[PDB]
């Protein structure tokens, strides 16, 4: 339909339109009954209690998508070319992009082959030149995402401050990324946003943490997501070694936003900072949530 | 799809074959002045080939010599463009060219190192056996003589019920030109016995060593083959006596091209020839034996035969 | 297809084919690795 | 179909055409629904992570091909001959070739009887003289193979150097084999090709390993394949003891190739070096990729 | 059909023709769908390896044959006699012969009752006098076999030698048996036939083993098969105890044959030798293999 | 009939009905048989 | 046995009572010295099938 478009950008850069307007132009269409495609799989936890079981929390699980495509052409040689190109568009080690475009925008999922594809019918595929490939792909990162929102604040003063507007319009908490120039001592916000995960929801409402004093040439990236180390210098200096066990603890909870403050001190040149706010969603399409 | 696109197709290429696109599959309405060109490109964007098609009023024809399309590899991209008069070119077909031809994985299949081979025969069974292929006289022209009246091993020779001269060829072929044939033979009568080396599969041309044993022959010759049962002598000959259980080693050496014969344990050649005009190499590595007796009784015949590849 | 059959039996874990002998042997091997170096030679 | 031809070269050298042009001339044809025949079975490993599970690598699995053949003939006696010949074409200990020929060339798979064949219907086979045999064959090496490329370099000089052109056109890495004559000191390339499985992908771009000095008669086979020992002396001498812990670590990564340098020194009578490069694929047919 | 004849010779010597010419003359016929009857069951072994799993070997399994017979007669009393005779033809402790005769000869399989037979229909069997018996029999020795080839060489000389022609025309290795008279010292061949099970393939090409010097009256049977002890004397003396760890290690491999040499020394009377070569096959019928 | 049902589940081995407590007690009994006579009386 | 390149055998014997054929095709070397010092020793050895 014209309300939904599904595309695949392979690991080699090939572009396919499985469903939607212009689907099947490259020879591959999407068969029905695709699973674990819409909602992010989450399992909830329960402890024994006096009234049965008590809620203990939730964990989001990786997506195990199983879907069939149909590769077709008029002649078997061109069908063989199409099938080979489709196979080349996938890999186990590196992930290809799967984009869904609706009136809510375009959200992409990074997927890799979980196991070998299951191609063709019972007979040889050159008889038909129109054969299905069943594919079991997996999303290690299970959330659908959009292009992150980026803001830049530069200054020439030795000491300065700024406000970054931030707002999570998605379904799930997002983890902020910072890029900070050197030299200079930065103070970055780590607001709880009312999140009570550490039982400090309103104690950490205005939490600010000071990064270690960066030496010349030691521009740092401070990624708060748990997949990656928090502090990483671009010159290879061990910055987090000088941070005494400090860390950024809180994601940007959904529906929360404010003018988070960034402070720069002891910057003789006057540095710059960049804030990246990811746009993660648990669904290929969803109306914005206030 | 607001804007139409090309059609994905394929083009078949074959080594030594003319690349042709027939006009009946590129039919259309092409006014005079319409052009068409086919571009073959690699994965980096470099043009591997460019050809111009013969555009007529109702078809476009492509025809190229194999040398033009030799260098386009398997999997190269292709685009076909048609330019109408006073109009921009448009692409009708695009895709990848496949090469539909026998593919040679080995750069050079050198002659495999067929190692040295050895064979032996003793003739103790009732019949000759399938390892000897009769020649000239046809099937059933060989047999085994017991020689029980002299207390000797059985020997192979023509079945003198209906034949007097006959030849046999070893079933398998040697792997090298140089060979050694060790035969233990008896002289229980009068006749001629040929050891055949470097023969064809029909034993038409070969080298050979002939032992003639008779009341006056008592001689050894070097012979060249013309037919399984006919031969021509080369050079002179050496007088020789053949006792019962006499072992003769016939060695053919490819390098230092020569044929030689040794009696018993002596390394001195009793007879030797060099430079004989017989084809060698592949297909001419068969060995054999032949017998020719004026009478219908066994003459000089082998009780033991042995072949080794190489000298 | 996968959800609701052997592919979810795999998620269940050791409900179908799984033996006790190698599990006990592996536990014993792990304990032996832990305790063997510190056991006296006497 | 004429686009795809399937043959079997038995352990006894028998040639059978199961599918394609000339199929059934030897009495045996191939039945549909053959499994694990096209894509190499690869299992992916996953380890717990912040957002579910994280990719941890892939392991290729041995192929298990279950396929049916039909042995047919007009008369029961000659049918029995055909069935016996087909059974004689297979074994458990020794492997036989399964060759697939398409427009992309000919690729073979070494398969062996995984278990006893399941022949015939429920009734007497001589009734129909046209019976199916169910074969469960296995491929210990799961990659479809082409004939490996062999290159020879012979030199009469005491010290010399050559450039071997090498290129991996397949979709999987391959391991090179060298046959080096003796005496002489050889230096062989162990280029990483950017492979970063020893954390030296860039440090070992032009890595060369010096084999131990070879005494007369100590011709060596130097195979990078993990299945076999790297250095094997033809006369049985232990030549890996003089190698000081050095080894050939890297395969030829897909899509990579160059003129790798081979050096010979201290060779009183020259030397000969043979390079064997395997040509492995994960599919019976596929278009070239780069 | 007349191309195949199946018989059972019971533990009591009774003869039944279950299929083929003259089938059912004794009242019992063979129903379709008999399983594990043709090919000897074999399981292959695999070790973990760099490319998946590596072949480790093969083991032949015992046959578990489930087949149905149909006992019939016009009157229920004669049917009862037939059913009782069929039951008496079988046992658990002792095995009955199952002979398959085709144009390739007659091969027999020794089978015993694996469990109790399941007779009759849901109603009493005297109503029909035509009832099926389901039999689960087992073959501990799973190979179909023919009568072995036997050769005899007697001599009067104190020291002598002979050559026995031997050839394995089957598809499975067979184990030779010798019967050696006493007194005398025997040298028996244990040729490897190029078999590489002990990594001594061509090292043991002409292996000969010396039996211990047999005293008067100590005629021995030397069975190379692993089921049975190698040396057994007819007078009960422990011949193998004097045979200091020696054994016959190699079977006659399929497709292999030669004139194996037997030597006799220190035999004042002049002894005799007998060689028994089994004819084992993995299939009820098969064309001879070269 | 037998191949592909419970008769091959038996070949599978301890996939269906098989208890943990009895197996553990049997292993403990075997270990006790092995180690009891060599334990001291003190 | 031929010494050097001589075409006449240095030594020769025939008809010795030793079993021949398959199983009796092994070859080897042997040394025996009264003193604990090398005597006649082979620098190089070579074997070839056939004569």
């Amino acid at each position: 339909t014209d309300f939904l478009k599904i595309e695949l950008i392979g690991r080699d850069g090939s572009h396919w339109v499985l469903s939607g307007p212009g689907m099947g132009q490259q020879g591959v269409t999407l068969n029905p009954n695709l699973q674990q495609f819409y909602d992010a799989p989450v399992k909830t936890l329960y402890v024994p209690g006096p009234f049965g079981e008590e809620y203990a929390g939730k964990r989001v699980q990786r997506r195990e998508i199983v879907f069939s495509v149909q590769a077709y052409d008029e002649d078997p040689d061109t069908w063989s070319t199409v099938d080979s190109l489709w196979r080349w568009a996938w890999d186990y080690d590196e992930e290809s992009e799967l984009r869904v475009s609706t009136s809510d925008g375009t959200r992409f999922l990074k997927v890799r082959l979980m196991e070998e594809p299951k191609p063709y019918y019972e007979k040889d595929p050159h008889i038909t030149a129109d054969n299905p490939i069943v594919m079991t792909v997996t999303a290690t990162f299970p959330y659908w995402q959009d292009e992150p929102e980026e803001l830049i604040w530069t200054t020439l003063s030795t000491e300065d401050m700024t406000r970054f507007p931030v707002r999570n319009d998605g379904d799930v908490p997002v983890w902020l990324k910072w890029t900070l120039t050197a030299p200079g001592l930065w103070i970055l916000p780590d607001f709880s946003w009312g999140n009570d995960m550490y039982s400090r929801g309103r104690e950490d409402l205005g939490r600010t943490v000071a990064m270690p004093e960066l030496v010349a040439g030691e521009h740092v990236s401070v990624d708060s997501d748990p997949r990656v180390q928090t502090l990483i210098a671009v010159n290879g200096m061990p910055t987090q070694n000088r941070w005494k066990g400090n860390d950024l603890l809180y994601p940007l909870m959904p529906g929360k936003g404010a003018e988070i403050p960034v402070q720069l001190k002891n910057a003789p040149e006057g540095g710059a900072c960049k804030l990246t706010r990811p746009r993660w969603y648990s669904r290929p399409w969803s109306r914005p949530g206030v | 799809m607001l804007s139409t696109g090309p059609i994905m197709e394929t083009l078949t290429l074959t080594v030594g074959s003319a690349f042709e696109i027939p006009g009946w599959k590129l039919r259309g309405e092409y006014p005079a002045g319409t052009t068409s060109h086919l571009v073959f490109t690699d994965a980096a964007g470099g043009t591997l080939g460019e050809f111009e098609g013969t555009v007529s009023a109702k078809e476009i024809h492509y025809l190229q010599a194999p040398d033009d399309v030799k260098n386009i590899p398997h999997g190269a991209n292709f685009q076909l463009f048609v330019t109408y008069p006073s109009m921009q070119p448009q692409c009708l077909y695009f895709g990848t060219a496949i090469r539909k031809e026998p593919r040679y994985p080995l750069s050079t299949v050198v002659s495999p190192e067929d190692s040295a081979v050895q064979y032996k025969a003793n003739f103790v069974g009732q019949y000759i056996g399938p390892m000897w292929k009769p020649m000239g006289n046809g099937w059933g022209s060989l047999g085994i003589h017991t020689h029980a009246l002299i207390s000797e091993a059985p020997s192979m020779g023509p079945n003198y019920s209906l034949f007097s001269s006959a030849a046999a060829r070893w079933l398998w072929s040697m792997n090298m030109d140089s060979v050694t044939i060790v035969v233990r033979v008896l002289n229980v009568g009068a006749g001629k016995f040929n050891v055949i080396v470097c023969a064809d599969y029909q034993m038409q041309t070969y080298l050979g060593i002939q032992f003639e044993t008779g009341i006056s022959n008592n001689k050894v010759h070097v012979i060249t083959g013309d037919g399984p049962l006919n031969w021509g002598y080369q050079g002179d000959a050496v007088n020789n006596t053949t006792a019962n259980g006499d072992v003769y080693t016939i060695k053919y050496n490819d390098l230092l091209d020569t044929i030689s014969c040794y009696k018993g344990t002596s390394l001195t050649p009793l007879i030797e020839a060099s430079g004989l005009d017989v084809p060698h190499g592949e297909g001419f590595r068969y060995t054999g034996l032949a017998w020719n007796t004026a009478l219908l009784s066994p003459g000089v015949e082998p009780t033991a035969w042995e072949a080794k590849d190489g000298v | 297809s996968s959800g609701g059959g052997p592919a979810v039996v795999n998620n269940y874990g050791d409900i179908h084919t799984a033996n006790y002998d190698e599990f006990y042997k592996g536990q014993q091997r792990r304990e032996a690795q832990q305790q063997a170096p510190i056991l006296p030679v006497r």
